[PDB]
């Protein structure tokens, strides 16, 4: 009994006078939110958004004066009627898009004040944030997604973040958060910035997440049938130059196979207009295969008999541009490859 | 009667202070808790998450609600939750939940005369997974329902399953359309930190994908399409429109097969169980072909400076070395 | 192949509990239900159970006759309560989906074998 | 001291009453910081905008005589005070951010002039008239007003930096490139009266190098595929059948592309025209060959191969310089 | 000028019952409705609805909202209007509906000096209403908006459009990629039930489909199609490899044509006018296909057993388009 | 003087009245009599297994503790009176997300009659889970239940009752139907019990029985498969010397058969066993695959090269394999379409 009433008498009285209109030290100093953030899952990547999720919870911590209070306790916890009585820094995400307070089965805020008058407030939140991602490397491509958080009403001059230990230690991921299907979270990097604007120079607490991208699925479902398909084009050379309608077939599905395999590599992946490096791929690929046809339309008018060799009069030779098409075709297709994963495995 | 009834509920919260935790300097509250699972909608492989509709309910003994005299439980209104305390239990997997609030907000609060209560909520969570697909589709999931005290450590709260393993009912209800729950388990335990203990409870089951539906639409095409590319075997070398056309085409129905089934199933962009045999497929239907053109180049080309045993090696080779594939695939898998 | 194998009693002056053990098919998914067949060829609905453990009953047994499904065993029980000598009849266990149902014999596309119950006086 | 101020300014002061209400009317001034402008939805007909909103005016109930000179407020004070109506008029689904606190602000000066910025994403509508598809351009609007309070009430004005944009590298613009900006100022004649209505013009031109490669491309080389048979003998009969019919199909498999990104809208665009006369060529070509057939062996037609290795590459080029210059040029 | 208006708007609502109908023991209030239309986001054909997005205007006189003195009508914050008598109008056929809340809740209460109030929304409904597609793509669906009164019968509020004719605005300038607005109508009149009778409203457009879509992506590659299996028939008879390789791969082509529209087009899981074409010019490339092994059998397997081939070619080259022309009247006649 | 009475009955009602209990909380069980009024049987999706409902709810019951007495016999209320009074907890056992409509006025009706019986309606959307068997698809029909109850409150508490007979109690508007793909037959109103952690339910319960209809499945996924696996038969009249021409016939059949195979399914929920239209497609597939085994059997005896000239060397005989399975296949074929529309035609 003599525990409640003191606990119930703290409460009551400490609120009296207080403005959560007004900032800590208006009009003395410059109130130093100190920010830390607990990343427990780095969740899905959209690429067909240019956003991803992060669920972190977000705790940051300020001294209030007028908050100050006398007891057995040291550290006083509140309730949420309460602590909506008292001023919070106006926190946002520069780049989130939607994001969500959770609210099961109460309000996952915390907030604690220490006898010496230092709110601890505390957060999970599920932060939409927008990645600005460049797809001309598509798949060879890294990405950093940043988080960028500041003050919205209060300048440089009045509210200034921090982060609650080294830098580099604050913004910490949990060891099962990686959540990522086709990416590969290669640490963080953090940095401290201000970034002016039209309403004064505001602090902005940048967060760098640096990603890449898995690439052995688009190996196995696109480059891998498209280069066993470029190679089953140039089968074609290797036969006799009398069967007609044998190597037509060659010629034409080939392309065709090519046709399907064109479409289906695009519609997984978002709707960019302009060249990426799978589309480069398809697009000479393409043409290897549009070009062993033209060399069997130039074979084909050079045939000058229908019968083939027989088994057991003049026969036909074995067609001197259909020789030089065995060494030119695999060594340029072979050439091509070569500068292809050079380059892209490098940038 | 009902008046007495009327002044006991309102002599009940006549001074009571919704911030002060039960036993508010002595030992901590014990919390157990009830799930009564309604209904798992969607298992979802690209989203990583399950939605989970329950009934979850909280018990735990307040001595300011106790009453004597009045025989009966007291159910109380949903709103009244709002002038109780209330343990701020939430979940660490939880994605997006809501509180069904139709036709009113589906809380209750029954009171026992010894001060237990009672805090009912129908909850559709959507709870996040750590899926492993390499082995899809013959593939053992494990996802669970993490439930934690935010506020309190185990000072102040305590959690327990009420009934041990007979707390979460209706898992045997549950029919997925496409897994099946294998078992379901309840872990109680302390996470220890540096400042302190905070409770914790966990759900979780364990699904065992069901297979035959892989079996029709895309293990047993796949397998038919490489048995007719090794009709070319039995057919005649002076037969090039022939066996073209049947390598050729069967190349493409392979392909069509590989991008169709890449647009139909879900959308993982790593190298699955599926996808290694329907590449593996292909290079059979790949080799089949292969095999044509070292058949005419050898008559056609290498003739004027055997031909029909290249094909009755072939006619042995590419079934046993397709089933031998077959061997060594089902059985890394399964 | 469907067997919905009953079991329990056949004789009684006191309670009884009719048992329905199934194989071949889990019905959990499946409305199993409990019919009555007295000599006059007219199966009554007696008691039925959803997957949501939801219990239908008919009015002449309202309150007598509790059922209960095991739904990892893939069973359908009927606990007998107060038998009246009026209740000397034959027991069908269904499982179905009741389509135009619950109360229709014909929406249950999976019958048991019978158990005659006997009640004397 | 603010406490002694704030109270002061909101002791009897009415939030239902506009400024000046039988006066003159309340001259606002906006301005607007573009973040990044979304994902343009073609099939919708919609585009994302997310913005900082800000809007100045003079409210003579606001003023205080003291030393503080401004007062950087919090987010609390915009249900106290009078707050115009300003809707944004083409939005579809406008959604203003409230984490982790309601993302808006006020400063109010000694004078009496009041800013109010809030951030909006807004799923505004733009009509894309989208002849010339995929080379086409379009000046998306964003327009807004009060929703209540007529010209004789309310007036709004731009600031001298009217819209602002940022690096617009980081937008989410995929197929479209930000091109140009554009304001104007309008009063549009409603029912309820006379609604001052400014407008920002997003101007979005196309980057066309994607369906080069994709549709353009493979279009054309499979028309000179269909060629091909031109120069294969006249009596292989499978092969020039092989030809003829697979160039088909494989055109009807390109004509699925053609119609991905876009509404079901009536009219032929320039991609629907390049495929169907592509199509044509592929069409022409097989029946080229059904009619040599006949008129030669199932009985000048036996000169007509030599017609058409001169007819079909000219006609074709002949399209292709009608179809770039008319689309790109005209 | 600002206490005089202060005065009076404080003098309002002092006293102001919302509990209370105007004229709550005498004449049923009048309410007339108003409709600006913005635009039609979306028409479903698989959820059977439409998204609308308008300005409601509701105009009725209160009396107890009467000033003097200020020739003004008095436009006051969306706020106030939590404390007036607003009528319990509902949408009978929505689904979801929502006044926008950017930036500001968009509502208006413009006071007139006699009493009259002017409420007005800006609502995004997403109205139900039938569809009759079995004639796709080449119907007229019209979708219908009821406005009623919740509480209230025909004895305590009325229903007018104001301006019957001109009350719904902006229909004229609504550009659907797919529909084409004809008309549309308003029709005002009451419902009788054994309770009482009620007030009802109703704004119906009359949707006609745009075809141009419809030509240039499935009817004219199924005609061309088509006519391309045709050409084997001119292809002489020994041509094994060239008479059934077009005709099979005239059957392949349309499947896919047939596939791809299933996937592109609204899935409406019964029989419709496109369902009917497409399988009917399938059947013409099947039987374009048994034509040739109906001679290849004659040819090569009645042959030593000794009924021409010229004369069923002759035949099939006249029948078949003819049959075909004779498909084409029938339907374009029978879904127009 | 009218206007004044009924503000008095207003301000009079709530005194001294307690919404936190039930009316007879010691003293009887509160019979809530409901009634269903359907407006509109929305979409069923077969890949969520749910249905929307548009409902006008209706609720009766007496409180004894708002009788009045007044020149009027009923009062109608406003929603901030409504919201004051004790109204039971009416929830749907398989709601999934359910909207209570508030466009432009909340859609709720209270009423009081003079001796307390309250009457209560609410425009109700309710997305509700239907379980479907789709064993026999698309030959099937099921029922989705709509089921409410009280959710606090149990069987010795709240009983709930229809206000009506039960037939007719759930009345589904002329032109309520609002489906393309089911047919919506009939509805069956029954009453149940549940047996929760907390207590025995009264639990109201509304059928609805649905047909779906199988004119479109016919003509886009049978009759092509049905066509397609007529050609591959029609194939065994051609001549043995179409070496070329079978086999191009044989093969694509296959690739005509996977086209449809794919697009079958697309239109249809992840199910995890065989449908019957699943049934369907793979013995279709079986009879064109059996084609094109059985022209490798005749092109392995042909013994020849060259066709029969029209006017006459020896030549090749009809092969029997040939002339057997112009019997046999067309006859399975035909015989297996008897079994399978007998079988699924029955369930
Ligand atoms: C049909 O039914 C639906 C459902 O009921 C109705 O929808 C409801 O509509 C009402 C009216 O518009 C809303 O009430 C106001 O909401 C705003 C917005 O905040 C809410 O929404 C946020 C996100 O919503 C977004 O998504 C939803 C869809 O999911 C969308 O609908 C919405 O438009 C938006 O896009 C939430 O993040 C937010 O939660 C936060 O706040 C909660 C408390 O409100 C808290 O519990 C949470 O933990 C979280 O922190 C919230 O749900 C509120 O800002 C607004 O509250 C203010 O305004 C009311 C008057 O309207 C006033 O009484 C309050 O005091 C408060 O005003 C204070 O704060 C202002 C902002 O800081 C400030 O400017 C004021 O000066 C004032 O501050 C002063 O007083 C405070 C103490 O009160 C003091 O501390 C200060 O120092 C200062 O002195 C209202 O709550 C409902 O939210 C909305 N509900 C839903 C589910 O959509 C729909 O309208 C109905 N239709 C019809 C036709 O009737
Ligand atoms: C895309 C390719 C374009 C190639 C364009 C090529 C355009 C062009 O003019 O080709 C001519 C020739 C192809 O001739 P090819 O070997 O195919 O054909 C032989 C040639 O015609 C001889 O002249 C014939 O003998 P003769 O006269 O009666 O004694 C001989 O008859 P037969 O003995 O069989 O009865 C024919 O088989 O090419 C080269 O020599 C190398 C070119 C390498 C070009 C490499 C390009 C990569
Ligand atoms: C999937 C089908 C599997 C079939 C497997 C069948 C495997 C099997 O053993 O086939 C042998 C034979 C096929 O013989 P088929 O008629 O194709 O070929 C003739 C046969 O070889 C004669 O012996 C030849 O005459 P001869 O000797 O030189 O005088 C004749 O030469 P020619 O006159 O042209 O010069 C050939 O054309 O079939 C049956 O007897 C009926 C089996 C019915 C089986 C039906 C099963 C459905
Ligand atoms: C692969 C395909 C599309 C088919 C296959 O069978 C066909 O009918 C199609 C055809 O395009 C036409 C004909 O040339 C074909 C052949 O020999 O088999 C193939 C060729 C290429």
């Amino acid at each position: 009994k003599d525990n409640t009433t003191v606990f119930t008498r703290i409460l009551d009285r400490l609120l009296d006078g207080y403005d959560n209109r007004l900032r800590p030290g208006l009009g003395e100093r410059v109130t130093e939110v100190k920010t830390d953030i607990f990343v427990t899952s780095f969740g899905p990547v959209s690429d067909h958004d240019m956003e991803y999720t992060i669920d972190v919870f977000f705790r940051q911590s300020w001294k209030d004066e007028r908050l100050k209070f006398k007891g057995p306790m040291t550290v006083l916890r509140l309730n949420n009627l309460m602590a909506s009585k008292i001023w919070t820094p106006d926190t946002f995400f520069h780049n989130g898009k939607k994001s969500v307070a959770h609210n099961m089965t109460m309000p996952n805020k915390l907030l604690r004040i220490t006898e010496d008058g230092t709110l601890l407030y505390t957060m999970r939140l599920t932060v939409r944030a927008e990645c600005p991602m460049h797809l001309e490397d598509f798949p060879m491509d890294a990405h950093a997604c940043p988080l960028k958080f500041g003050s919205y009403a209060y300048t440089r001059a009045e509210v200034v973040y921090e982060w609650t230990r080294e830098p580099a230690r604050s913004v910490v991921v949990a060891e099962d958060g990686s959540r990522l299907n086709q990416y590969d979270l290669l640490g963080q990097t953090v940095d401290s910035g201000i970034v002016q604007s039209s309403t004064g120079e505001y602090v902005v607490m940048t967060t760098h997440f640096h990603l890449k991208r898995k690439i052995g699925y688009f190996v196995i479902q696109t480059y891998l049938p498209c280069i066993m398909t470029v190679i089953l084009s140039q089968v074609s050379f290797w036969l006799n130059r009398e069967s007609v309608p044998a190597r037509t077939v060659f010629g034409v599905t080939t392309v065709l196979t090519m046709t399907t395999l064109s479409i289906s590599a695009r519609n997984s992946l978002p709707k960019v207009a302009y060249a990426t490096a799978m589309d480069w791929f398809i697009a000479v690929c393409y043409a290897f295969v549009f070009s062993a046809l033209i060399e069997f339309a130039t074979v084909n008018y050079f045939t000058k008999r229908g019968y083939a060799w027989d088994g057991k009069k003049t026969f036909n030779s074995v067609s001197k541009i259909d020789r030089l098409s065995r060494i030119a075709f695999p060594l340029l297709f072979g050439i091509f490859n070569l500068v292809y994963w050079a380059t892209y495995l490098n940038r | 009667n009902m008046s007495f009834v009327k002044e006991t509920v309102d002599k009940l919260l006549k001074g009571y202070d919704i911030r002060l935790r039960p036993d508010f300097g002595g030992p901590p509250v014990c919390v157990g808790m009830n799930i009564d699972i309604a209904s798992i909608d969607m298992v979802s492989e690209v989203n990583m998450d399950y939605t989970l509709t329950m009934y979850f309910q909280q018990y735990w003994r307040d001595k300011r609600l106790a009453y004597s005299g009045i025989p009966l439980n007291l159910t109380l209104d949903n709103r009244v939750a709002d002038q109780l305390w209330v343990p701020d239990t939430y979940f660490l997997n939880d994605k997006k939940s809501f509180v069904h609030g139709v036709t009113v907000k589906n809380r209750m609060i029954r009171l026992h005369p010894d001060g237990t209560v009672l805090y009912g909520l129908r909850i559709t969570t959507t709870a996040a997974c750590m899926m492993d697909l390499r082995r899809y589709p013959l593939d053992e999931q494990n996802c669970t329902l993490e439930i934690e005290s935010y506020g309190y450590t185990t000072d102040d709260i305590e959690f327990y399953w009420r009934g041990g393993d007979k707390a979460v009912t209706g898992v045997e209800r549950i029919e997925l359309p496409q897994f099946s729950i294998v078992e379901h388990r309840l872990v109680s335990r302390n996470v220890v930190f540096a400042t302190g203990a905070y409770p914790r409870l966990s759900l979780s089951f364990r699904l065992k994908r069901n297979i035959g539906y892989f079996i029709l639409q895309t293990y047993m095409p796949s397998i038919l399409i490489t048995i007719l590319s090794w009709v070319s075997f039995w057919i005649n070398y002076d037969a090039s429109a022939a066996r073209v056309a049947l390598g050729i085409t069967t190349v493409l129905t392979m392909t069509t097969i590989n991008t169709h089934l890449r647009e139909t199933l879900p959308k993982i962009p790593y190298v699955k169980a599926i996808d290694m045999y329907l590449m593996g497929c292909f290079v059979f239907v790949f080799l089949a072909l292969l095999e044509y053109a070292f058949v005419n180049y050898i008559f056609f080309g290498r003739g004027p400076q055997d031909v029909n045993a290249i094909d009755r090696w072939s006619r042995i080779v590419f079934p046993f070395t397709f089933s031998l594939f077959n061997l060594v695939y089902w059985l890394y898998y399964v | 192949q469907v067997q919905l194998q009953e079991s329990g009693g056949g004789l009684v002056q006191g309670s009884l509990r009719v048992s329905c053990a199934a194989s071949g098919r889990t019905f959990t998914t499946y409305i199993m239900a409990w019919f009555r067949q007295a000599p006059g060829k007219e199966r009554e609905f007696l008691a039925a159970m959803d997957q949501g453990r939801i219990q239908y009953y008919g009015d002449s047994v309202r309150g007598r006759f509790t059922i209960s499904r095991d739904y990892a065993k893939n069973s359908v029980d009927l606990q007998l309560d107060g038998l009246r000598p009026e209740d000397t009849a034959v027991y069908y266990c269904a499982a179905g989906a009741g389509f135009w149902g619950l109360r229709t014999a014909s929406s249950y596309h999976y019958w048991g074998q019978g158990t005659q119950v006997t009640v004397s006086s | 001291d603010v406490t002694v101020i704030l109270n002061n300014l909101l002791e009897g002061y009415d939030n239902k009453l506009r400024p000046d209400i039988g006066v003159k009317p309340t001259l606002i001034h906006t301005d607007m910081y573009v973040n990044s402008i979304g994902p343009v939805n073609a099939i919708n007909m919609e585009y994302t905008i997310d913005i900082f909103f800000a809007q100045t005016w003079y409210d003579r109930r606001l003023k205080f005589n003291s030393t503080i000179k401004v007062l950087r407020l919090n987010s609390n004070m915009v249900g106290k005070i009078w707050i115009p109506d300003t809707f944004f008029r083409n939005s579809k689904k406008a959604d203003a951010h409230w984490i982790t606190t309601p993302n808006r602000m006020l400063r109010i000066w000694n004078d009496g002039r009041v800013l109010y910025t809030l951030r909006l994403t807004i799923d505004a509508e733009c009509q894309l008239q989208l002849h010339n598809f995929p080379m086409d351009e379009h000046s998306c609007p964003l327009e807004f007003s009060s929703y209540g309070y007529p010209r004789e009430e309310i007036v709004y004005q731009w600031k001298r930096s009217s819209v602002e944009v940022g690096d617009t590298r980081s937008w989410r613009l995929y197929q479209f490139s930000f091109v140009g900006l554009r304001n104007t100022t309008e009063v549009v004649k409603t029912t309820s009266g006379d609604y001052v209505v400014m407008s920002v013009y997003f101007d979005l031109s196309r980057r066309m190098g994607y369906f080069t490669i994709q549709t353009y491309i493979p279009c054309t080389l499979i028309v000179v595929l269909s060629w091909v048979s031109f120069w294969i003998n006249k009596d292989a009969v499978p092969a020039r059948t092989s030809l003829g019919i697979t160039t088909v199909l494989t055109m009807t498999t390109l004509s699925t592309i053609a119609r991905k990104s876009l509404p079901k809208v009536s009219y032929v665009t320039a991609m629907d025209l390049f495929v169907s006369v592509c199509f044509i060529f592929v069409f022409s070509a097989l029946v080229e060959y059904g009619t040599l057939h006949y008129f030669v062996s199932n009985r000048r037609i036996a000169k007509m191969d030599s017609y058409a290795r001169i007819f079909f590459p000219t006609a074709f080029c002949l399209f292709n310089l009608v179809y770039w210059v008319s689309y790109l040029y005209l």
